[PDB]
This record gives C-alpha cells, sequence and structure tokens, in this order.
RNA sequence: AGUAUGAAAAUGAUUAUUUUAUAAGCAAUCAUGAAUAUAUUAUAUUAUAUUAAUGAUGUACCUUUUGUAUAAUGGGUCAGC
RNA sequence: UCAUCUGAUUAAUUGUGGUUAGUAGUGAAAGACAAAUCUGGUUUGCAGAUAGCUGGUUUUCUAUGAAAUAUAUGUAAGUA
RNA sequence: AGGUAAAUAAUCUAAAGGGAAACAGCCCAGAUUAAGAUAUAAAGUUCCUAAUAAAUAAUAAGUGAAAUAAAUAUUAAAAU
RNA sequence: UGCUGACAUGAGUAACGAAAAAAAGGUAUAAACCUUUUCACCUAAAACAUAAGGUUUAACUAUAAAAGUACGGCCCCUAAUUAAAUUAAAUAUAAAUAUAUUUAAGAUGGGAUAAUCUAUAUUAAUAUUUAUCUUAAAAUAUAUAAUUAUAUUAUAUAUUAUAUAUUUAUAUAAUAUAAACUAAUAAAGAUCAGGAAAAUUAAUGUAUACCGUAAUGUAGACCGACUCAGGUAUGUAAGUAGAGAAUAUGAAGGUGAAUUAGAUAAUUAAAGGGAAGGAACUCGGCAAAGAUAGCUCAUAAGUUAGUCAAUAAAGAGUAAUAAGAACAAAGUUGUACAACUGUUUACU
RNA sequence: AUAAUUGAGGUCCCGCAUGAAUGACGUAAUGAUACAACAACUGUCUCCCCUUUAAGCUAAGUGAAAUUGAAAUCGUAGUGA
RNA sequence: AGAGUAGAUAUUGUAAGCUAUGUUUGCCACCUUCGACUCAACAUUUCCUCUUGGUUGUAAAAGCUAAGAAGGGUUUGACUGUUCGUCAAUUAAAAUGUUACGUGAGUUGGGUUAAAUACGAUGUGAAUCAGUAUGGUUCCUAUCUGCUGAAGGAAAUAUUAUCAAAUUAAAUCUCAUUAUUAGUACGCAAGGACCAUAAUGAAUCAACCCAUGGUGUAUCUAUUGAUAAUAAUAUAAUAUAUUUAUUAAUAUAUUAUCUAUAUUAGUUUAUAUUUUAAUUAUUAUCAUAGUAGAUAAGCUAAGUUGAUAAUAAAUAAAUAUUGAAUACAUAUUAAAUAUGAAGUUGUUUUAAUAAGAUAAUUAAUCUGAUAAUUUUAUACUAAAAUUAAUAAUUAUAGGUUUUAUAUAUUAUUUAUAA
C-alpha cells in the first residue's frame, strides 16, 4: 500500500481508471506523450495485460486462458473508440511480443513542458509496424524513425555510424526477420529524405540499408588482472 | 511571527544569492543529437526531430475532414445569403490572434 | 490631472577599486600598515582621494522625567508640505 | 464549513409592497434592533466647541543663567 | 527599606574630563579653540594597563588581594 | 502612532478559494482555448423553464420578431398605504404644518370572448382551514332470493350500434389498465368565523397601437470591497426502490474550474482499522463509540386519564444464523429550576 | 453510594442571613437547562501503532500581510530607570 | 533551665542571646492569573540507595540522631477548579525548593474574570458584595537570538581515495525481591543479621521484525441495490467478396435491439397492437475502500534481542601505624607509613574532529561533479547501489521467468493418450 507504486496525487479509484485510459490510448495509438511518472506507471499495466494476453494464446489449460481473458477484459475501457480493443489485443498487437521475454513499451524522455517544468515523456509499444498492408505509414515506433534519420544524417556527412546507433540497431533487429527489418528502413527513409529535402537515389539508397545491416548482423588496459603470488 | 528590523541590504542578500543551493547551475549534461548535429539534453531526445517524426505521422495517419456535399455544391451568391457574415466580439478576436499568447517551440544551437 | 526638462533622494540590478571565510557588540572617531586611483612643477624618499590589516576609545536619536543604552515615548526610508 | 442537535399545521416559514426612528421608533424585554452593532444612528452646520491633559514647534554664533521652597488656592498635573 | 518626613552642606538636576571593573547623586576637577614641553589633583605603578624601588614587623589561612559576617569555640602571643 | 507621494522590508515567503482527470487532433504554437473518444461529478441538481437584479455579460452590430385563446405589462378595478391636491368661514395650528372629508394615485391581488377558433369599440333604450370517510349502491367469487369475503362507485374520450332534426346536429345503449397528479364538481367538519372595487338587449363597428422577449439567474453574468464554500423568489424535476421530495443509482442534460507537475519527512486537518483492557481520561464520558427491523404485534409503574408516560424499556412475528449498500431509528434513573409549545443578547 | 467521594441523593435543624401571588409546598408531562448515578459502548485513557486523502517539502507560473530608529543582532557573571 | 527509671548535652532543649535564607505572611512603591497537560533544566537544606561517628538510652532485628554523598531514583487512584488536604492501594522512597511561585507566539480554560439571569444579605433607590449559583471571546505563515536536524562554501602545517589515534561534546551510571552463607553470629526466649555472591525481576535506554499481534485505498473471495460495457447467439440493415439465375444462398466487416397507436385530462408503468427491435458468458462504475471475511511487503508494540559499561587510580566523611614539637599524649593544622563511598578520575557507548598511516600521482579507464536507473537513504539535499553490452567478468529499476506467500474453489480434478 505503500511503494507497491505511483500514487500521482489522485485517490485510489480515480488513479486506477486513468491508468487503465492510459493504456488503453497507448494500444490505440501505439505512441503517446504524457509526463514522466504517469507513462512509467502506464507502462507497468500495459505490459502486464500484453503478457496476460500472450499466456491467453499459448495456455493448453482452458480455465487458465478464460481467467486470463476475464482479466485482460477487466484492465480495459471497451467502449466508443476501444469496442474492439480487446480483438486488437489478441489479434494485432499480442502476437508482435511472443518470442519477446517483456519489455513491450518504451519511455522515453522528452524535454520537460514550458509553461508547467513538468518531466514529459513519449510512451509507445516497442516494434510496432512502421507499413501497414494499404500504402501508407503507421503512427509509432518513434526510436525506430529517429534511428534512420540518424543514419541518413550519418550518410549526408560521410561519417562513420556511432556505436551506440549500430547498438540500437542490433537491438531492433534482435526480434525482426532482416529482409522485413530493410524495407521498414528503406520505406522509413523515402519519407524521411523528403521531408528533410535530400535526393532519393533509391539504389544507393538499398546498397547502404543492405551494408548498415551487414555490419549489425555478423558479429566480431591501464590495470592487469594476475592470480595470487 | 513578524521581522523586529528592517532586513538590511547584506544580510536579505547573503541570505537569497550565499547557499549554491538556491542558486542556478550550468546545464553541463548538453549533448549531441544523432538526427540533427544540435544540442540536446543528455539521456533525452531532440525536441525537433521527434518533433519532425510527430508532423509526418500526422500528415500521413490523417482523418480526411468532412465536407458536406450540399455545402461544397452551393453557388457563392447563394453561400452569401444563406450564412452571411458578423462582428466578431472583443474577446473573438483576442482569442482569434494566437500568435499573441502562444509559444511556438525555439530551435537549439548546432553543436561544435 | 498643464507643458517641457530632470546625474534630487529613497530603491533595484550590474561592473570597477579595495577589505573580508579563527571573529563577537550604535558600525563612528582617532592612531596606523598595505592596495588602488588621480595628479601638464611626483624634482621625490611626492601630494590628495578611495578602501571594516591591525590597535585604542566609543551604552543611537528625540520626548518625558529625580533619573533612560534602557526591555519607557515616537520614528520603515527618502522627497515635498 | 463540517459533524451533531432542535422545531417542522403553527405564537410556523416566506415573496411582493406599505406604516412607524433620532428625546427617538420597534422591542414574547437582551439596554435588544433602528443599513456590518445604538445606556440612543447618520449627515451637514454651530465649529478652529472646550481640553489646568498628551504630543509637536524647523539655522548658527556669543554673554549671563535658575527652580523643584514659603504662602494662597474646590488646591495639591494648574495658577498667583 | 533604593522607605517616609523635614534640618545643614555638596554634587546631580543643567557638568563634559580623570578615578571608583561597569556607575546621574561617591573621590578629584568645571570643556572658548588648539598645542603637548613643565607642574600636578583624586586614583594608581607584575601583565592585561599609562607608571616603582626600598625598609621594619605580621600572616600561611590564597586569610586576603576596592563591596571587612555576629555571638561563641579552639589554638597560640604578650603583660600582670 | 504628523499629511501626501514614491520606494523598500517581511519575500519570491504564504497563498492561488470545497472539485477527477486522460489521450488524440486543431497547431513540428497549448496543463489552462475548441473538437472527438474515454473516465468521473451533480442528478426534487451543478438539469430544464422562469422571477428580481445587474458594467449586454449572450450563440452580438447582417442583434433578442406578438390582436388574443396553460402570454405578461400597458388598460379597467380596487387593498395596504400615499398626495405644496380637494372643501368671509371644513377644523386646528408661532411658521413649517397637522386633522377630517372628497378626489386622485397605488399590485403583491380581481378582470369578457375563444381551435367549432374569438372580437374588447360607439350609439340608443329599460372563495379561513382541513376532509372526501362511514352508510348506501351495484359488481365479482365462495356456500345455501339472503349471508360471507373482495375490490369498484361524482366529472375528464375515442370506437361501434341505435332512435330523432337533415354526411352535418341532438339524445340513448354497449366496449375499454394499475399507481400517482391536475382542474372543475358536489356534499361538510372546526372555531380562530374567512378582502376591496368595476347592468342587459338591439343597431352600427373592428384594417387590430405601445413596452417586455438575448444570455445569466442555489450564480464567473445579482447582494456580499474579490470570477468570495455566505445571502437570493417560483414551477418541472427519466426510470428502478421505497411510506416518502428519505436513501442508493443516474436515462437525458450540464459540468470537470486563473494554478500545475512531482514527492507524500516531521507536523496539522478531515477520514478508516486496531491486540489485551474498558472511563483507569478529563473540570465533566468533551469527542468518539454504541441501532439484532423501519412493517405488524405487544408494551409498566406513576399520572392532571391524555397509549400523558410511548417512538416506553425489555420482548415477539416476518427475515437471517459466520458476516456481506445507504438513509430513518442512539439507553435507564435520581435531584435542582421552570407547568407546557414558544421568545431572547443578528456577530462570545 | 465508592477499594478510597469537598460531588449526588436521603435525613437532622443554632435558618451567619427561609417563608406564602418579589407567591409557599409536593407531583404527572415537557427541557439541546444544571448536577449526580447505573447500563452499554468505545483510541477518552493505559499507550500508542498502521492506513487514506488535502496541505506541508521540491520544480514551474503568479504573488500577500502584520512589522521595521539604524544594525557588523553569541554564552555566563557583574552592573544598571 | 528542664525532661530523659539514675546523668543538662543517647534522644530531647522553655523564655531570653547571635546569625543565615529570600522558600511564607507582611512593609516600601524604583517598576503599571491559580490549577491541569507537555517537556523539563538546576540546587542540596538527602526522602530512598552507597560510606561512616554516637546511641547507661547500639545484644540481634527494627530504630533514633549526626558526618560524607546530588551517580541513579523519587506513584497510581476516589473527592474537590484547586496547589494543598482527607482517604484507598502500592513503593526501596513516595525529600524540599529554584527556574517571571519554569513552561498559554507549546495545549487546556475547571477556578478567577465583563456583558444575561437568579438567590441571601446591604441600600429609599439606581445598584452593590474579602457572598453563592447557571451561562459565557482573543489571534499570530517565526526577521534576529537560541536549540534540533541537514547541506553548500572554506585555508589543507596545503592533493586525492581510503583507514583513522589522542582529544572535544554528550550519553550511560541503577534499584528491588528471593535464594545461599544461616535459623549460623547475637538472644533467657521472642525474634534474627553484617561481610559477600548468585538468580529472578524493575525502571530506563538501544536496536530489531524470524515469529506473534495490529494495520495493510497491494490483493482475493463473498455480498445488496442501480447503471453501463465487451463477447457469443438470434434477428435486421448497409458495405465488401464468393456462389447462383439484379435476384437468392454463403463468408467477412460495420451499425442497430429503438419506434409508434390503444386502455375517458396529464405523468409513469403494464399489457395488446406495431416493428428485426435477442437472451446467456465475462467485465466495469457508483454507493465510507458500498458492506463483510481473509490478507503479501513495509511500518509497528502487545512482540523479540541486548545493555544499567568492568578491572584500575586518587579521594570525602570516618578508621589507623610509628612519632616528636610538648620526659606524657597525639593517625600529622609535623617528617614518614596505611585503610576508606551508588561520589571523582576513568572505563563503556554515540557524535564531531582528522594528528598519523597505506596507496596513486596530468591521466587511451587519474579523482570528483553535472546526466540517467534507483534505495540500502531521503523534506530539498546528502549517503549508498548501478549506468554491462567486449577478449573476459559487474542486474539499478521495470518487464519477463521462478519458486514461494496470499485468496478459495479443487482428485466428482489436470495433462498425455488409446
Ligand atoms: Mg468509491
Ligand atoms: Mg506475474
Ligand atoms: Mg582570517
Ligand atoms: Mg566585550
Ligand atoms: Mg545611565
Ligand atoms: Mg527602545
Ligand atoms: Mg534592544
Ligand atoms: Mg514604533
Ligand atoms: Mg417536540
Ligand atoms: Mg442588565
Ligand atoms: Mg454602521
Ligand atoms: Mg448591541
Ligand atoms: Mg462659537
Ligand atoms: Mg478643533
Ligand atoms: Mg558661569
Ligand atoms: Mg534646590
Ligand atoms: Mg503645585
Ligand atoms: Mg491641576
Ligand atoms: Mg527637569
Ligand atoms: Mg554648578
Ligand atoms: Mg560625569
Ligand atoms: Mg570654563
Ligand atoms: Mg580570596
Ligand atoms: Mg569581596
Ligand atoms: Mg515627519
Ligand atoms: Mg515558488
Ligand atoms: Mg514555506
Ligand atoms: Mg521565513
Ligand atoms: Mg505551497
Ligand atoms: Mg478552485
Ligand atoms: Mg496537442
Ligand atoms: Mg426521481
Ligand atoms: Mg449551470
Ligand atoms: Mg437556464
Ligand atoms: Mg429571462
Ligand atoms: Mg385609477
Ligand atoms: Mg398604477
Ligand atoms: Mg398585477
Ligand atoms: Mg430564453
Ligand atoms: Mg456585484
Ligand atoms: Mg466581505
Ligand atoms: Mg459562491
Ligand atoms: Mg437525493
Ligand atoms: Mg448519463
Ligand atoms: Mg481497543
Ligand atoms: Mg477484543
Ligand atoms: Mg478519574
Ligand atoms: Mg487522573
Ligand atoms: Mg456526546
Ligand atoms: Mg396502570
Ligand atoms: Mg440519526
Ligand atoms: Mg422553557
Ligand atoms: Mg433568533
Ligand atoms: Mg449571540
Ligand atoms: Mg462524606
Ligand atoms: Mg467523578
Ligand atoms: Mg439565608
Ligand atoms: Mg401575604
Ligand atoms: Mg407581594
Ligand atoms: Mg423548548
Ligand atoms: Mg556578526
Ligand atoms: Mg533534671
Ligand atoms: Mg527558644
Ligand atoms: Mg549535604
Ligand atoms: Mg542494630
Ligand atoms: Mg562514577
Ligand atoms: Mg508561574
Ligand atoms: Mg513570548
Ligand atoms: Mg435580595
Ligand atoms: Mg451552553
Ligand atoms: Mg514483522
Ligand atoms: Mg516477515
Ligand atoms: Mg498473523
Ligand atoms: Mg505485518
Ligand atoms: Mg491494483
Ligand atoms: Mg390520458
Ligand atoms: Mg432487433
Ligand atoms: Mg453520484
Ligand atoms: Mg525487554
Ligand atoms: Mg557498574
Ligand atoms: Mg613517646
Ligand atoms: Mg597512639
Ligand atoms: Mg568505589
Ligand atoms: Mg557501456
Ligand atoms: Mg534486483
Ligand atoms: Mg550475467
Ligand atoms: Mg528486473
Ligand atoms: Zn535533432
Amino acid at each position: 500500500t505503500v511503494g507497491i507504486a505511483r500514487k500521482l496525487s489522485r485517490d485510489k479509484a480515480h488513479r486506477d481508471a486513468l491508468l487503465k485510459n492510459l493504456a488503453c490510448q497507448l494500444f490505440q495509438h501505439e505512441s503517446i506523450v504524457s509526463t514522466h511518472a504517469k507513462c512509467k506507471e502506464a507502462s507497468r499495466v500495459a505490459e502486464r495485460i500484453i503478457t496476460w494476453t500472450k499466456r491467453a494464446i499459448t495456455t493448453s489449460n482452458s480455465v487458465a486462458q478464460a481467467e486470463l481473458k476475464s482479466q485482460i477484459q477487466s484492465q480495459l475501457f471497451l467502449a466508443g473508440d476501444n469496442r474492439k480493443l480487446m480483438k486488437r489485443l489478441f489479434s494485432e498487437i499480442a502476437p508482435r511480443y511472443l518470442e519477446r521475454p517483456g519489455g513491450y513499451t518504451r519511455v522515453l524522455r522528452l524535454e520537460p513542458r514550458a509553461n508547467d517544468s513538468a518531466p514529459q515523456s513519449v510512451l509507445e509499444l516497442v516494434d510496432s509496424p512502421v507499413m501497414s498492408e494499404s500504402h501508407t505509414v503507421n503512427r509509432g515506433n518513434l526510436k525506430m524513425w529517429l534511428l534512420v534519420k540518424s543514419v541518413i544524417n550519418d550518410d549526408a556527412n560521410q561519417l562513420p555510424h556511432n556505436p551506440l546507433t549500430l547498438q540500437n540497431l542490433h537491438k531492433v533487429a534482435k526480434f525482426k526477420a532482416e529482409a522485413q527489418l530493410h524495407g521498414e528502413i528503406m520505406l522509413i527513409k523515402q519519407v524521411l529524405l523528403k521531408e528533410m529535402s535530400l535526393p532519393y537515389d533509391e539504389a544507393l539508397e538499398n546498397e547502404r540499408t543492405q551494408a548498415l545491416l551487414k555490419e549489425v548482423y555478423s558479429s566480431s588496459s591501464s590495470y592487469v588482472m594476475v592470480p595470487r603470488p | 511571527a513578524v521581522p523586529k528590523k528592517k532586513v538590511s541590504h547584506q544580510k536579505k542578500r547573503q541570505k537569497l544569492y550565499g547557499p549554491g543551493k538556491k542558486q542556478l547551475k550550468m546545464i553541463h549534461h548538453l549533448n549531441k543529437c544523432p538526427s540533427c548535429g544540435h544540442y540536446k539534453r543528455a539521456n533525452t531526445l531532440c525536441m525537433y526531430c521527434v518533433g519532425q517524426i510527430s508532423h509526418i505521422w500526422k500528415t500521413h495517419t490523417a482523418k480526411e475532414e468532412i465536407k458536406p456535399r450540399q455545402e461544397e455544391e452551393l453557388s457563392e451568391l447563394d453561400q452569401r445569403v444563406l450564412y452571411p457574415g458578423r462582428r466578431d466580439t472583443k474577446y473573438t478576436k483576442d482569442l482569434k490572434d494566437k500568435d499573441n499568447y502562444l509559444e511556438r517551440r525555439v530551435r537549439t544551437l548546432k553543436k561544435d
């Protein structure tokens, strides 16, 4: 009751409802901006919900599965824009995370908001699909977009990629088919380059992407450690 | 409960500015953004790049505006007859001039 | 509550000079090193000015009282009246 | 203000308008109320009321420099 | 009684300066302005703190050394 | 504790006024504005209609639309009351004025006609307060015309079928829920015994004046120096529940706010629970705790005979046996004082 | 009556200084009156503990007040309106 | 003087004598709130505990009186506004003061106290009282000092990282009962020890949460009322596909479960008619966390564990040795030599400080800070943990997995199958 969670200056009933709302909004819009503390708590709920959904999907035990389903239902507000949220959770969202052991969200810190000095953050779903089956781009996966923008900038400058950038790319890849990842990167480039107004010679960009993928995939002192005399 | 004397210039100033707690600190923890080579806070996203990405998302993930057929296919004269102009209130006018009271985000300096 | 002008003060921020982190009380005066500034007769071993090294002396002002540092009266400061 | 408590068909509560007040009304009477408070409101005037009481009364220099006693006093905070 | 009532003198009152640790009234002494050589007052002269050396006795209790505490007791000391 | 002005100090301290917010987008300008969705709060209101009031605050200048019928004023009429008015000589009076009488004013009240829609002008001629019972009537069932038990009992309209004037009129018959509520009717109980004032036929008329109308109104738009937890009149106030306008919920509607974000030390406030004890606390059981039906039964001493005491205490039935919404309901007694219900120092 | 009672009730009468419409006396009912007792209950207490929300604290924005001769505002003892 | 069986001075101590105190009641006039609660600090003129002198009135045991001694301790209830006092039950003891008769910018407000009212008395009366009774008004965000904690800056016998002694500032210091020695010493008997040790407690302090108890707006279950969802199923419509001969059948997606008219004015409900106008699973909200039963961590005392800090040194009152001055005597206010207290010094504990010590020394990774994730810590700070991802090793928070706990049904079961 003290120390188990953030209180967030709200009465228990209100607080829980707020958290549910945040979770629903995260599932609907695959990224959302909010205050840092709220985001942190919301992540805990959303992740829990995702795991329960995964458990329901997997389990052979029928009773268990039913219980998981009931728990998931309890943890959401299913109305208006979130009428078919349960369906989405089972069919669209939870199947992304079957291999991933936890860590389905990422809270990314922003510069604190000016009017309030409140620490601001971006709660968002990990490995959200950047491109739907229709020829559009999807709202979400901000980190990936940022990475690709950084890559583009490095290419423009004719500089080597930073170790941190490479590490991030590797992390992104870990639960991604290589060809799919490449195609996503290419798609992101097309939009990003146009926005920034750099020229998109396609074959060269593809080659660069391929090169970036290759280095990611193929893995390759002051004090001396000496035994006791 | 109440101050016994007029607090002097010295004693108010040493109270306010003497302690380091009360002073402002240099923001040493700035560093370069990898997407655009500009200043940003450490362990923080660049507000320009994330803003740009948000804008991109908005432009792509855009719910189409509902233009009713009957109003779209009105004649100009007919439209004027139906929906004439009006004097807005002082309050309304003030609300309309958003650039007076609404702060757009500033761009940081380019890192060296 | 005219119009011009306004280095009048109280008051705020900043800079410069100087003193100040082992020293205790009207924060001044006198002694007395040092540092700085100015000086078209500093010829200098110079003169003035500014500045809480250090030493000594130093119980705000008025009113009202036999008598007030009084923990008696009255005053937040300056400007005008 | 919150809790608690009392009346709640009556000597009840209450809207709208009217009448009664500055030696002066109203008062199931508390010197209670009469426009944020009355043993008698407020405003204007007499009016610069009066105050043996309190406080204040503004530059400089020079010379002299007290008293706090007696007597009287509705006098002992005063005055001769 | 730092009480009260008057008598005489002084100071304070209205008197700064030195002394009395600090001090309205005690001990000296009355600031026209300086100067700082000489006489000094009261009070002082190991240091703080301006200035000191002696003589003859007594005390041994820190008695006392600028605010003297009594009857009485004990121990000495002189003189008869 | 001089007056006026300016500027300090406390201090970037307290505080920002009962409060539920979240995301996405308008907008790569939003904690605070607008929209959408989610969540919550008010709901015999924080809703919807209005009265009064007011810097028009409004959905605004291209602005709140009336001949009259569940439209108000204006108008007619008057109450309380008011009036340099009214009557050789109304009466009285240092002046001011006051009294009586007339006339005039004066709403908080009364005021013809109307969906079959309705016609207001001119001229002429003679209602304090409360109650709807019992009986009786017929209707529905049980038993053998008459008894027993149960509801129903004055009015409010559409339908169908008849009989008379001639598909329009009049009357009759039959068909048809419960619970509240309205108006209009009738009969009538009580003492406290219940406003005032302004005709009818006939003929001739009637081209329908002025003002109010926004929004706000248990409030940020009025009265409180403030966008003030105060004060402020009336009517509707979805259903489910209930004796109910209590209480819970909340359909719809409205709202979520000139402060936010975090942290939640000490400490304060307003709540929840507490072993063993149970007033040992304290001036004092102050505060807190305490309800084993709320309906139907039953209910003592005393006593002024009034179920006054009584809503008696205990106790029963229905319900429930491990408990499991809110709200109503919080003991018994002795004494002092005052019969009692009332009134009082607006703010000790 | 209580383990224990300056309180309460009952009773006595040197009534300092009761007494009959400034009414006297005893009751039923009533009373947010005052005092006392019993029951029940309890954080009132033994003896506090845990929890909740609003403040407090920090960051952002806005921004009071009484007060104030001037202040470079220590302890002790002594002194002294 | 006089009591004390005898003897003024064991104990008592008339009236008169000499002082101290500033704790009472006064006097003076420089100077214009009693009690309770809470927390106490100081004194010693000591009530208890430790040491000791005297006590024909110290046999013992209880006492009485006096000297040293302030380390530790010194009460709970009934009555009253009371301090006090009376009593009850305890205690080793229930000491006396000072501190603005400590403490109201810390609490209270019963007493005292003004307005209302009554009573007794006083007064012709208005009213009054070293009277009685009921009722009844102040508030304060802390500027400075001070104190409690916490940081930053700093000058360091000169650096940093760590370990740190002397020292300083405080804390602590006990007490009871029982048992043994011993029914011994002592005493006719009755009664009944010192010296000393141990064990139980005590009051106080400190830490702790394994367990116990409490809590637990983590959680789970149960449960009353009202409302609102999702899913499934049925029906209907629209949109998109497939079949069929635009229609019908199928599949997917979305939306919908309304509405209208009757029953004599209105409202609601009911049924009938009208319409495609649905009843099961599972959720949520609200009603004090809606109420109730359990309940993890943490925090806590009702709980648990430990401590009351020795040995030692010098002393106080007091008790001695030898021994003159003074042929004796005399513990010395002589030289020598000894004992002696809950006191003193210390010791123990905490905080502060940092002499000293080990090491490294312009840095591909020197030491710190800013930043992030945090809790071992915490108001803010500070402190501590981690900031791994390369040749090796290092998990801070969340998430995940795990076993375990909670909840409450479960072998009438779960999983594999034949
Ligand atoms: Mg709730
Ligand atoms: Mg889990
Ligand atoms: Mg120095
Ligand atoms: Mg000094
Ligand atoms: Mg003086
Ligand atoms: Mg003064
Ligand atoms: Mg002073
Ligand atoms: Mg003053
Ligand atoms: Mg009654
Ligand atoms: Mg009176
Ligand atoms: Mg007034
Ligand atoms: Mg009055
Ligand atoms: Mg005159
Ligand atoms: Mg005058
Ligand atoms: Mg002269
Ligand atoms: Mg004289
Ligand atoms: Mg005289
Ligand atoms: Mg006089
Ligand atoms: Mg004089
Ligand atoms: Mg003279
Ligand atoms: Mg002098
Ligand atoms: Mg002279
Ligand atoms: Mg001496
Ligand atoms: Mg002396
Ligand atoms: Mg002046
Ligand atoms: Mg601030
Ligand atoms: Mg503050
Ligand atoms: Mg302050
Ligand atoms: Mg604040
Ligand atoms: Mg508010
Ligand atoms: Mg936005
Ligand atoms: Mg209703
Ligand atoms: Mg409203
Ligand atoms: Mg309205
Ligand atoms: Mg209106
Ligand atoms: Mg008229
Ligand atoms: Mg009129
Ligand atoms: Mg009218
Ligand atoms: Mg309207
Ligand atoms: Mg107003
Ligand atoms: Mg006001
Ligand atoms: Mg209001
Ligand atoms: Mg209600
Ligand atoms: Mg609703
Ligand atoms: Mg208890
Ligand atoms: Mg119990
Ligand atoms: Mg008691
Ligand atoms: Mg007590
Ligand atoms: Mg009570
Ligand atoms: Mg009887
Ligand atoms: Mg009740
Ligand atoms: Mg009465
Ligand atoms: Mg009243
Ligand atoms: Mg009153
Ligand atoms: Mg008695
Ligand atoms: Mg009692
Ligand atoms: Mg009497
Ligand atoms: Mg008589
Ligand atoms: Mg009489
Ligand atoms: Mg009454
Ligand atoms: Mg100083
Ligand atoms: Mg004798
Ligand atoms: Mg004597
Ligand atoms: Mg002594
Ligand atoms: Mg003996
Ligand atoms: Mg000791
Ligand atoms: Mg006192
Ligand atoms: Mg004070
Ligand atoms: Mg009398
Ligand atoms: Mg009262
Ligand atoms: Mg534990
Ligand atoms: Mg445990
Ligand atoms: Mg347990
Ligand atoms: Mg526990
Ligand atoms: Mg939860
Ligand atoms: Mg009807
Ligand atoms: Mg349907
Ligand atoms: Mg509600
Ligand atoms: Mg213990
Ligand atoms: Mg010991
Ligand atoms: Mg000899
Ligand atoms: Mg001898
Ligand atoms: Mg000893
Ligand atoms: Mg790394
Ligand atoms: Mg871990
Ligand atoms: Mg590992
Ligand atoms: Mg983890
Ligand atoms: Zn950038």
